[PDB]
């Protein structure tokens, strides 16, 4: 009836998307950047290694200002590390042992965490009474969270594995709007530098450009093969960078809509677990599942680099705002800390 | 002469040897939470003094025409090597009776284990060895009557203190390993013959052995034969009027007690599969570099 | 069924409906800035030790 | 895009054969193991059979052995099935379903509804 | 560097007092099993959760030992994303209905399930206790002649019981072939890459007085030994 004739419909709009993009696809970024001189080789070597977390470790952030951070294990623990001197400034306890993801506040006064319990958790530092507190206990979705980012101090976005992302109000813990169209388990997040628009990434080998005040989805990327465990914002906004289970990084731009890179080699058969950028941009690392990380030239698709000092998988990966340090999180419940 | 090259070249051999281990488990110590491993350590400490103090005996072995040493000297030398050398056999028996309560109470031994437990009976065991080497100088009974200036064992204590390290020491000791391995084999024979039952259960309706004695009998046999020939042959001497076999116990079965301390890496180390593969990486790295 | 494949095929009219450069103006534009900020990427270009706060001590 | 399409099936007399087909694009399709799932009217989705990367490694339900035969060719980027000897209880919507991962020799989520790389389905009925 | 020196001093005490509580914290982990319990809809999973959010918790303590059970409730059918986190719990105990041969064959999914489960990367050194449930139920099948394992099950004409088998008395040779023909099925797959890392251990249930922690708690025991066997070469 209705059915098998609309979908007659959709295929044509497909078609003709897919022929605007490549009219629209001039050149490539390959034959644009065959000038420009390669990084070379890099050398990072370990600094810190942050001991003390029992169990295997999901997520990481930094804060701020470059030196405190936070991490999230399955023995039950959000420890917040002063990354100089190594000493240990805070350790809460959770409800929940089974915690996916954790996330800092800006202003640094809120941490957040997640996990298979389907409630998102504010945590409050800086208080006169007591030391730690739960302050909230968001809850609303009907999945594991998967990653929670903060956008001020009332309010946060969260991505689920109901295949829904969602921003709230910290305030009274409501569920101010809710992002739909992912067809599965929505897993990575990144917010834009503007903090206007975020981009999600999930089980169906998509991603989704979101507006966050309006709630609609302005862009629809492809061109992966598997599910996207991680994605990351370019330092100016109009690019972003994927990580999937296919074992490649890709590039993508927001005003080309379309793909500009692929970063893969022959050697890697193993997915990618988390991606980042370097300050200006020039550099994008990678963590991969055969407990390595790779440092590839962002602008040429060599890789510059190696980070080995793993010996499990390596699951968290971050840039500071300084672009000073770079730090890993793996299974084997270590923090590292290279440079 | 062949007493001072070969005591060097084993002197040398053992530190060598040792060393090296006692680095691969400290540089693990940092990555791992294992109990088991502060023992290893341990014993590769014990092997490495049984390399110097058999170094600082070389010295009279060596050819050198000397005036007499001393009462004093040759006494705390002995008693340095037989310290060393007990703390080496107290260290394996310790580690065979964690390996026995890991394997025999599974629970209430995670329970009741931590890193006082094992800091407390290291330091434990190395009072006892230190205690029953250094014994016989504060007790009558076990040193020589006179001329002992010239150092060599057998000449300043008596074969008597072999005798007591024999009744009261080894084969206790002895017995008690043989009794834990062999209740060890019969539980890994018992888990065996399960598993192989299921196993060829689950194989029939698809369509289309000898493990554990080689490594009891190993461990066994490294225990054993190294130190009994000396012992026995003390018990021998005390027995009877043959006083020449005070030449043969300093001199050929004696090497082969401190052989002990050449087997026990190679068996206790060598065999632990990540212990090897760091042992690898730290070659590679170092050879290459 | 029925109910989504009214929805799925909106957004494919929202989303044909857009405006495209082309790779060539992105790809200069995303160049530039990378080499206009290569004077302040402390990983990119290495930084003397005494600014490092990492690498003081052990 | 990852796609998948399937195409034979039909009306058929009780005793007929089929050969359904699934073309595949927008991936490396002999990196992938590729399973057949079916579901019957009023009633869940029921894995059928399935077909290893290289081909080597072949299964099927207990219902449908002797019956079905699953191949797959790589330089064509095709997946077919052969039903030989069909039956009242065979009527069904067939899919053409991958395996989310490469290289992987499980396959989790595949009979699930809702599932991101599976075919639309081809019906087959047999009625007479 | 009066300030500097004080806030030095402060930052280690603080670091000091943090390193007492998870030194405690891990004494207390160290101690405490944990296990994930895995089903169907219809399959049992609810009379082993009596009789002793998004996950559900239960503690239980047997022979003064403490062993924590997770079940999992309001995650969709999708598991390849979230099973990931159990790779370091003790055991799983994934519990079967026997009877349901006639989705018209639920032991097939759970078969492949299984299969799923056994052959993860994550889950490599991972047992299973396998708990075939409803014992009953296929008793009454098979006694009588409405429907049969073949046709289902092709190959179960071709199958002997084993001579190794403990039937219960008063247990028709018919049930106990049936029986026996469901646990080899899972064997199979089982015991194909096992490779030593990790073992199935099945048992039979449809609802029993309380063996089935004690159950639980032979099988945790053995699998630990069976580690510390395999890590002294033993094994
Ligand atoms: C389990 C405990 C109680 C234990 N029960 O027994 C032992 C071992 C057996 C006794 N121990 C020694 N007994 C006598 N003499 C020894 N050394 C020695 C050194 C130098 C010369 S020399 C320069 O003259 O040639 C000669 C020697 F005999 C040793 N020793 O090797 O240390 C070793 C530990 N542990």
């Amino acid at each position: 009836s209705e059915l098998d004739q609309l979908r007659q419909e959709a295929e044509q709009l497909k078609n003709q998307i897919r022929d605007a993009r490549k009219a629209c696809a001039d050149a490539t970024l390959s034959q644009i950047t065959n000038n420009i001189d390669p990084v070379g080789r890099i050398q990072m070597r370990t600094r810190r290694t942050l001991r003390g977390h029992l169990a295997k470790i999901y997520a990481m952030h930094w804060g701020t200002d470059s030196r405190l951070l936070v991490s999230a294990s399955q023995d039950g623990k959000l420890i917040i590390w002063d990354s100089y001197t190594t000493n240990k400034v805070h350790a809460i306890p959770l409800r929940s042992s089974w915690v996916m993801t954790c996330a800092y506040a800006p202003s640094g006064n809120y941490v957040a965490c997640g996990g298979l319990d389907n409630i998102c958790s504010i945590y409050n530092l800086k208080t006169r009474e007591g030391n730690v507190r739960v302050s909230r206990e968001l809850a609303g979705h009907t999945g594991y969270l998967s990653c929670c980012r903060f956008l001020d101090d009332n309010q946060i976005v969260t991505s689920s594995g109901d295949t829904t992302c969602a921003l709230w109000d910290i305030e009274t813990g409501q569920q101010t709007t809710t992002f739909t169209g992912h067809t599965g388990d929505v897993m990575s997040l990144s917010l834009a530098p503007d903090t206007r628009l975020f981009v999600s990434g999930a089980c169906d080998a998509s991603a989704k450009l979101w507006d966050v005040r309006e709630g609609m989805c302005r862009q629809t990327f492809t061109g992966h093969e598997s599910d996207i465990n991680a994605i990351c914002f370019f330092p100016n906004g109009n690019a972003f960078a994927t990580g999937s289970d296919d074992a490649t990084c890709r590039l993508f731009d927001l005003r080309a809509d379309q793909e500009l890179m692929t970063y893969s080699h022959d050697n890697i058969i193993c997915g990618i677990t988390s991606v980042s950028f370097s300050k200006s941009g020039r550099l994008l690392l990678a963590g991969y599942d055969d407990f390595n990380c790779n440092v590839w030239d962002a602008l040429k698709a060599d890789r510059a680099g190696v980070l080995a000092g793993h010996d499990n998988r390596v699951s968290c990966l971050g840039v500071t705002d300084d672009g000073m340090a770079v730090a890993t999180g793996s299974w084997d419940s270590f923090l590292k800390i290279w440079n | 002469f062949s007493f001072g090259v070969i005591l060097a070249v084993l002197a040398s051999l053992i530190i060598a040897t040792n060393t090296l281990v006692a680095v691969a488990v400290l540089l693990l110590i940092h990555k791992n939470d294992g109990v088991s491993l502060c023992f290893t350590l341990n014993l590769a400490v014990a092997d490495t003094l049984i390399g110097v103090a058999i170094s600082g005996l070389l010295t009279d072995q060596l050819s050198s025409p000397s005036r007499p040493t001393q009462k004093t000297l040759c006494s705390l030398r002995m008693a340095f090597v037989t310290s060393s050398a007990a703390a080496s056999v107290l260290t394996v028996m310790l580690i065979t009776f964690d390996r026995y309560l890991a394997i025999k109470q599974p629970f209430r031994y995670l329970k009741i284990m931590s890193g006082f437990v094992a800091g407390a009976c290291i330091a434990g065991l190395w009072l006892v060895s230190y205690l029953i080497g250094f014994l016989p100088l504060g007790i009558p009974m076990f040193q020589q009557t006179a001329y002992k200036g010239q150092c060599s064992f057998f000449a300043v204590f008596h074969p008597h203190f072999v005798l007591t390290l024999s009744c009261v020491g080894f084969f206790p000791a002895m017995l008690l390993f043989v009794f834990f391995y062999c209740d060890m084999l019969k539980i890994a024979s018992m888990h065996s013959q399960q598993i192989r039952k299921m196993e060829h259960a689950g194989a029939m309706a698809g369509g289309y052995d000898f493990k554990a004695l080689r490594t009891v009998s190993v461990l066994i046999g490294s225990f054993a034969l190294c130190w009994t020939p000396f012992l026995i042959t003390g018990i021998v001497q005390v027995a009877c009027q043959e006083c020449h076999l005070y030449l043969v116990l300093e001199r050929y079965l004696w090497l082969l007690g401190v052989g002990n301390s050449l087997l026990n890496p190679l068996i206790y180390a060598y065999w632990q599969k990540e212990v090897r593969l760091q042992l690898y990486h730290m070659a590679l790295g170092v050879k290459k570099v | 069924s029925i109910a989504q494949a009214r929805k799925l095929v909106e957004q494919l009219k929202m989303e044909a409906n857009i405006d495209r450069i082309k790779v060539s103006k992105a790809a200069a534009d995303l160049m530039a800035y990378c080499e206009a900020h290569a004077k302040e990427d402390p990983l990119l270009t290495p930084v003397p030790a005494s600014e490092n706060p990492f690498r003081e001590k052990k | 895009q990852v796609q998948l399409q399937e195409s034979g099936g039909g009306l058929v007399q009780p005793g007929g054969s089929l050969r359904l087909s699934c073309a595949a694009s927008g991936f490396t399709f002999s990196n992938y193991k590729m399973n057949w799932v079916r579901q019957a009217p009023g009633k869940g989705l029921e894995w059928v059979s399935d077909i290893s990367q290289s081909g080597a490694s072949i299964s099927y339900t207990g219902s449908v052995k002797g019956r079905f035969t699953i191949s797959r060719d790589n330089a064509k980027n095709t997946l077919y099935l052969q039903m030989n000897s069909l039956k009242p209880e065979d009527t069904a919507v067939y899919y053409c379903a991958r395996c989310p991962a490469p290289f992987t020799r499980d396959c989790f989520d595949v009979t699930s509804t809702t599932y991101a790389y599976r075919g639309q389905g081809t019906q087959v009925t047999v009625s007479s | 560097t009066e300030d500097q020196r004080n806030e030095e001093k402060a930052q280690r005490e603080a670091n000091k007092k943090i390193e007492k509580q998870l030194q405690k914290d891990k004494q207390v982990y160290r101690a405490t099993h944990r296990l994930l319990l895995l089903g169907a809809g219809e399959s049992g999973k609810n009379t082993i959760v009596k009789q002793m959010s998004g996950i559900f918790e239960t503690k239980f303590q047997v022979d003064k030992v403490n062993f924590h059970m997770f079940d999992v409730g309001a995650q969709r059918d999708e598991r390849r994303k979230w099973i990931q986190c159990f790779n370091d719990v003790t055991a799983i105990i994934f519990v079967v209905a026997s009877s349901s041969y006639n989705q018209t064959n639920r032991l097939q999914a759970a078969l492949k399930l299984f299969d799923s489960i056994w052959n993860n990367k994550w889950l490599r050194d991972t047992s299973v206790i396998l708990f075939l449930n409803k014992q009953d139920l296929l008793a009454e099948k098979v006694l009588a002649g409405k429907s049969k394992i073949e046709d289902y099950f092709p190959e179960f004409a071709r199958y002997t019981t084993p001579e190794d088998a403990t039937p219960e008395p008063g247990e028709d040779p018919r049930v106990t072939r049936a029986k026996y023909f469901i646990r080899d099925e899972f064997l199979r797959i089982s015991t194909a890459s096992g490779d030593g890392r990790h073992y199935c251990y099945p048992h039979f249930t449809c609802a029993v007085d309380t063996e089935n922690i004690r159950r639980v708690f032979n099988d945790c025991r053995d699998i630990i030994q069976r580690m510390h066997l395999r890590q002294y070469e033993l094994l």
